[PDB]
C-alpha cells in the first residue's frame, strides 16, 4: 500500500434546483431567488412624500370640492387616490380628464396661487345645493359661479391676466350647461352663452348646450371643466357672453418633476421603502419582482415568472 | 459540466467538508485526514460573488409612467397603452429567464473548472512520483508522512527528494 | 506492433451551416430551423371562432346596413373584415371610428339587445333611397330615423333608459347633418337641431351642420355616428330638439375578452391552427416566424430574419 | 471548440459511425473494429435535447393588440403605433440572433467537451499500460485480444493484470 | 541540465480594463470601445437631403408666411426646424398641430400644386397688417382671404374639386374667428359664419367664435387651420356661409417615405455622415452611441452607458 | 479563465513577444531563444476578428420616428411617448451591457483555451521524451540542438529518434 491523496469538493444533504440552458432541474449546493414575491401590505411614507386623497380624487382636490379642503397647499412625490373617493359637488365632466389628472399628478402640488379678478356686470360667488359644505349651499372653492346682476344683464366679460412670473401657470375654469331655457335666461339673460379662453398661441371656445341630463345631487345641468396653460410672458383672456365658471387663480406647473398618482387601497404605514406598488411596498435587493406592474420608485423590474433561482454554488452530489 | 470533474471523474462530494469548497483527503502511514484548499475555494467564491454584485448595479427608478389598469373601454389609445406595457413585460421576462439560465450554465462550468484546476495543480507538483487513479486520487509511490502530505497541500513539496524512491516503486 | 485504440466521433457527407458568436458559417452535423416561414394560405376555423364579414365591415355590421343581416347575433374570437366590404346605406362618418371598431371587435358579439322606446311627437322608422334592402327604401336596422309628426312639430325628445342589468351597455346613435335649410325644416321643423346624449358621468352634445357634401348613393347629407357606454346603475338620456338618429337598443360589453378583428384576404379553410395572420394560418413549433407582424393566437414571435439555424450536433469534419 | 478535440487533435470524424456520436476504433492481433460509446453519445444527446425542449416552453399568446397597417396618413398617433411595433420587432430580432449564436457557440463546445471526456476516461483506465499517440489514439503496450478491447470499452479493464507486461514494453 | 522548452503568451506594459459576467475590472491586452461618444457639431448635408427652415418652421412654410418664400418647391429627407423660427403673419392656431407637422415632415415636399378656384360672390385676396411682406399688407401665400363683395352679400360658397390624379391630395384651409360683431358683419355680412369641408368619407364643420384674444402683431382675432385629405377618385367641397380662409391648391402626399423633421441648433456643414442628431452628426462604426436619443439615418443605437469596452485580446499579465 | 493556463500555470506573459500572441522560449546546448507560434496566434485572432465583424452587421436605420422632447405639458399622449422611448432605451442599454460582459467572459476563455491547446500540442509531440515542469515548460531529456528545437516548433519532431536516450535519462 502506497499513500494516496484525493481531491474533492463539498456536498450538502439538501440541494436547490436551478435551470440552465440545457436542463430544467439541476441541483446545486446553494442558490438565490431573483424574483421578489413579497410586499409590505401598507404603503411606506418614506423616503417618498405621500399625500392621501382619502375621499377626494386629485381633480376634486384641484377644483376645491367639499370633502377636499385638507388637500390645500399639499405637495407630494406620490398622490394616493382611493377607490372610496366620491363626488360631493355640482356634477361635472372633464374633456380629456386623464390628461388633466396626469398634468396635476406630475406637478406634484395643490398649492393654489389665488388671484384678484374683477368680473364686471355679474353676480359672483354662486352657490349650489348639489355642493354642500357644512350643510350649506357652496361650490368648488377654486371656482367662481357668475350669474346676471341684480338689475339685469350679464355685462360682457373680458378680463385678462398677464403671466408676469417665471413659471407656467395652469388655469382651471368651466362652462355651465343648463337643463332648460328658463334656467339659461334666469341665470345669464342671454338665450345662448359663450365662453372663450385664449392666449397668444392657443384658444378654446365653447357654446353651452341645454337639455336634461340624469339628476345628480338633484341637479340635471352640468359644468364642463377646461384648462389653459400660460407661459412666462404670455397672457390669458376670459371672454364670456354667459355661462362662464370663472377661475379664482391658478396652479404652478413644475414640469418634468418626479411626481405621480397611485390608485391604491392599502393604508399608509410607518415603514420605510423606496418602492410603492398598488398592492403595498417592496423592500428587496432582488433584481426582479412579480408583485405588480404598477411600481413607483426604485423597484425591481416587473416580470411574469414567480421564481428565478440563480445558482451560487457547484453541483450538489451527495452519495 | 464542461470539465467532467464535478459530477464526473470525482464520483461525489464530501458532506464533511464543512470549511471549504474543495479539499484534500489523504491516507498515509500515520492515518487519514481531510483539509480544505483555500486558493481553489477562494477562486470559485470570488467569481460567484463577482457575478452577484454585478446583478445589483441598480438602475431601475421610475416615477410618472403610464396608467396600467382601466375602469372603462376606450378603444384606440387604451389598446396602445396595454400593448406597450405587455410588450415591455414580455421582453423583461425573457431577459430574466435567459440571464439566469446562462448564468447558471456558466457558474456550474466555473465550479467544475476550479475543481479541475486543483487536480491539475497537484498533478504537476507530484511529477513522476505519483500516478492518477482515475477518481480524483493520486497514488503516491513513496512514504509520505504528515509533513510530506502538508507540503503537497501548501505547495512546497519538492518532487526531487522522493524521485528515486518513487520511480523505483513505479517500476516494480 | 502494439494494439491501438482510437477515440473518435461521427461525420456525415453533407453538413449544415450555423452561426456562432465568432463565425458566420460553421458546419455542423445537424441543425433545426427556428424561424417559421410558411403559412397555410387559408384561415383555419379552429380552434378559434371566426366570423366572416364578407361584404360588411364590423361597423356596418353593428349599425345593421343592408348587406349585413347575416351578422346578427354573431359571436367571435376573431372577426374577419374583407377588403371587398362596401357601404350600402346612407352615407355616414364616425368620429374616432377606430375606437368604435376596437370596442366592437373586442366585445366579440353582434347580438343586439333590442329595446322598446317611446319617441313622442315624431314620425318614426324613416327610410332612404340611399339604403336599399330588397330594392326598397330602408335604413340601418339598429337605428331609428325620426322626423316631424304628420300635423307639425318635432315634439321635444327626452327619453331615458336605466341600466337595470349587470353588464355595461353600448348605445349606438347618430345625428343627421342635412344638405339644405329646406331639408332641415322639412324634416325637423326647427331651423337648427340639437342632440344631447348623457349619463351621470359623461355627456355629448352636437349641433348639426348644414351644407352640400359630395353625393353618395345620391345623397349629399350625412349621419354622424356616436356611442355612449352606460354602467350598471347609471342612466342615459336622449334629449333632442331635432336631427336625432335614435337607437333601437344596445350591445353588451364583455370587456377584456380575447376577441379581435383581422383584416384579411384569405378564404376560410377547414384546417386547424391556433395562429392566424393576415396572410394565412401558421402551423408550427418554431419559436420565431417572419410570415407577418399581424399574428393572432398562439404564434411564434415575429422576427425580421428569414432563417436562424440552431445547431443540434457537433462540428462536421468528413475527410 | 474550447477543447481542441473535435476539429482538433482528432483529425476528423468517422462517416461510418452510424449508431453513435462517439466511439472506439481498435487494432489488435485479431483485426480491427469500430463500436459506439453509449455514455458519451447519451450525455451529448441529452444536453442538446434539454436545450431544445427549453426553447419550446411556449408563452406567446396574443389576441386584441394594435393595428399594424394603415390606409391613410394621420400623423401623431399613427407614428407612435408604428414606432411601438418597430421597436418591438427590432428587440425580438436581436434576441433571436443572440440566442442562436450563443446557443451554437455552447453546443459546439459541449460536443467538443464530451469527446474530450471520453478520451480522458480511457486515458484513466489504461494507466501506465498505454501512451497517448497525439491523434486520439492510445498505443497499448501489451497483447489485447477482443475480450480485452471490450473490457476497455465497457469499463471493466483492470490495468494491474497487464501492468508488468506493459511497463516492460514501454521501457525497451 | 537538460534542455527546456516553455510555452507562453504576450504581455504589454499598459492593459485595458473590461467587464465580464463576474468582474468589473479585468485587464486585457487590447479592447475596443463600443459606445460612440463624439459627434461633428455641424449637420452633414450628405448623403441625406437637408432643407434648412431658418426662420420658418415647417407649418409657416406650408402656409406661405412671409419669411418662408425660399422654402417653395423644396424637398427633403430631413427638414430642419430652428429654435429661432418666428411667426410673421396673422396669428393662427392648428388643432392637432403636431399631426399636421408630422404629415408634412413625412411627405418630404413643399411643392404646392396650385389650383384655379372660382369663389363666387366674395372679394378675394384679403390682406393684413399683421402679415407684412416687403413692408406691405399681405397674407399666407397658400391661402385666400375672402370677404363680402363690394355691393353686399357673401354669396354662398360651394366649390368642389375632384381628385382626377393618382396621388392623395392634402388641402390646407382655415376659419376666421373675429374679435367683434362689428368685424364679423363688416367682413362677412352674416352675423354667424360657417365653414364645412368634406369628402365622400370624411367631413369637418366649424362655426366661428367671436371675442377678444390677446393682440398679436396688433391683431385680436385668429385663424384656425384645418386640413383635408382627398384620395384618387374622391371629391372635396368647400361650403361656406362666411369666414372661410380658402385654399389656393394642395400638396402631394407621398406616404411612407423616408422623410422627417429635426429640431436642431447646429449649422449645416460640408461633412459627410449617414446619421444626424439634434446635437450634430455621428461618423462611426460603433454599435452604440450616447450622443442623443434623437438619431436619424443609419446610426448606432442610443444607450445610457458612456462606455462599453469589448475585450479584443487575452488577460494582460506583465511581471 | 476556464483553463487556468493564462493567469494560471503560466505565471506571466512575455512583453518581448512582439510578433505573436503565443510562443516558445527554449534553452539548449547552443543557448536560448524565443519564437512565435503562428497556428495558435492565428486561431485566437480569427475568433476575435470573427466576433468583431459579427458586431457590425449593421441593421439600425430609422427616419420618421416619434418626437422625443417636448415644449409644454400635455398629459396622456406625451406620457406614453416618453414611456415608450424610456422603455426602449432601458432595454437596449441592458442588451449592450450583457452583450459585452458575456462576450468578454468568452474571449478571455477562448484566449486561455488557445494557450492550453498549444501546451497540449507540444505535450503530445514529446511523448515520453519530456516531463511537464508545472509552469508551461517541458524538460526535454535528451540533447536538442537548434534544429531539434525548431522541429518541435514546426511539428516535425519525431519522438522515436530520441526515445531511448530520453527514457534512459528519465530513469537515472
Ligand atoms: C432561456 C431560454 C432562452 C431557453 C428561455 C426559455 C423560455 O421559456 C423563456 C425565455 C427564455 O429566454
Ligand atoms: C449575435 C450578435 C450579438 C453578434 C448579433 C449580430 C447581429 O447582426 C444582430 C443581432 C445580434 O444579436
Ligand atoms: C451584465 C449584467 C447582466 C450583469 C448587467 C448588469 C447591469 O448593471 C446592467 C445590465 C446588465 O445586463
Amino acid at each position: 500500500g502506497n499513500p494516496i491523496i484525493c481531491l474533492g469538493h463539498h456536498a450538502v444533504e439538501n440541494g436547490t434546483s436551478v435551470k440552465t440552458l440545457t436542463d430544467n432541474h439541476v441541483e446545486v449546493v446553494s442558490a438565490k431567488e431573483l424574483v421578489e414575491t413579497k410586499h409590505t401590505d401598507e404603503l411606506c411614507p418614506s423616503p417618498l412624500k405621500l399625500v392621501d386623497g382619502q375621499d377626494c380624487d386629485l381633480i376634486n382636490g384641484a377644483l376645491g370640492s367639499p370633502g377636499c379642503d385638507r388637500l390645500q397647499d399639499t405637495t407630494w412625490d406620490v398622490f394616493i387616490e382611493r377607490p372610496t373617493a366620491v363626488d360631493t359637488c355640482y356634477p361635472f365632466d372633464v374633456p380629456d380628464y386623464q390628461s388633466l389628472r396626469s398634468i396635476l399628478a406630475s406637478s406634484g402640488s395643490l398649492e393654489f396661487i389665488a388671484e384678484q379678478f374683477t368680473w364686471n356686470g355679474v353676480k359672483v360667488d354662486g352657490s349650489s345645493s348639489a355642493c354642500l359644505r357644512g350643510g350649506r349651499n357652496s361650490f368648488f372653492s377654486r371656482l367662481n359661479w357668475l350669474t346676471k346682476a341684480t338689475n339685469g344683464n350679464y355685462g360682457p366679460i373680458n378680463v385678462t391676466k398677464e403671466n408676469t412670473g417665471s413659471y407656467v401657470r395652469l388655469y382651471l375654469w368651466g362652462v355651465h350647461h343648463p337643463s332648460s331655457d328658463n334656467e339659461q335666461t334666469d341665470l345669464y339673460k342671454v338665450a345662448t352663452g359663450r365662453v372663450t379662453v385664449s392666449t397668444r398661441s392657443d384658444q378654446i371656445s365653447i357654446v353651452p348646450n341645454i337639455g336634461s341630463r340624469p339628476r345628480v345631487r338633484n341637479q340635471s345641468g352640468r359644468i364642463s371643466i377646461y384648462w389653459t396653460l400660460v407661459n412666462p410672458g404670455d397672457s390669458i383672456i376670459f371672454n364670456s357672453i354667459g355661462n362662464l365658471i370663472a377661475p379664482r387663480g391658478h396652479y404652478k406647473i413644475s414640469k418634468s418633476t418626479k411626481s405621480t398618482v397611485l390608485k391604491s387601497d392599502k393604508r399608509i404605514g410607518s415603514c420605510t421603502s423606496p418602492c410603492l406598488t398598488d398592492k403595498g411596498s417592496i423592500q428587496s435587493d432582488k433584481p426582479f419582482q412579480n408583485v405588480s406592474r404598477i411600481a413607483i420608485g426604485n423597484c425591481p423590474k416587473y416580470v411574469k415568472q414567480g421564481s428565478l433561482m440563480l445558482a451560487t454554488g457547484m453541483r450538489n452530489i451527495p452519495g | 459540466g464542461l470539465f467532467g470533474a464535478i459530477a464526473g471523474f470525482i464520483e461525489n462530494g464530501w458532506q464533511g467538508l464543512i470549511d471549504g469548497w474543495y479539499g484534500f483527503r489523504h491516507q498515509n502511514a500515520e492515518g487519514t485526514g481531510t483539509a480544505a484548499d483555500l486558493k481553489s475555494t477562494q477562486a470559485a467564491i470570488d467569481q460567484i460573488n463577482g457575478k452577484l454584485n454585478r446583478l445589483i448595479e441598480k438602475t431601475n427608478e421610475k416615477y410618472h409612467q403610464i396608467e396600467k389598469e382601466f375602469e372603462q373601454v376606450e378603444g384606440r389609445i387604451q389598446d396602445l397603452e396595454k400593448y406597450v406595457e405587455d410588450t415591455k413585460i414580455d421582453l423583461w421576462s425573457y431577459n430574466a429567464e435567459l440571464l439566469v439560465a446562462l448564468e447558471n450554465q456558466h457558474t456550474i462550468d466555473v465550479t467544475d473548472s476550479e475543481m479541475n484546476k486543483l487536480f491539475e495543480r497537484v498533478r504537476r507538483q507530484l511529477r513522476e512520483n505519483a500516478e492518477d487513479q482515475g477518481n480524483g486520487c493520486f497514488e503516491i509511490f513513496h512514504q509520505c508522512d504528515n509533513n510530506c502530505i502538508e507540503s503537497i497541500r501548501n505547495g512546497t513539496y519538492d518532487h526531487n527528494i522522493y524521485r528515486d524512491e518513487a520511480i523505483n516503486n513505479r517500476i516494480k
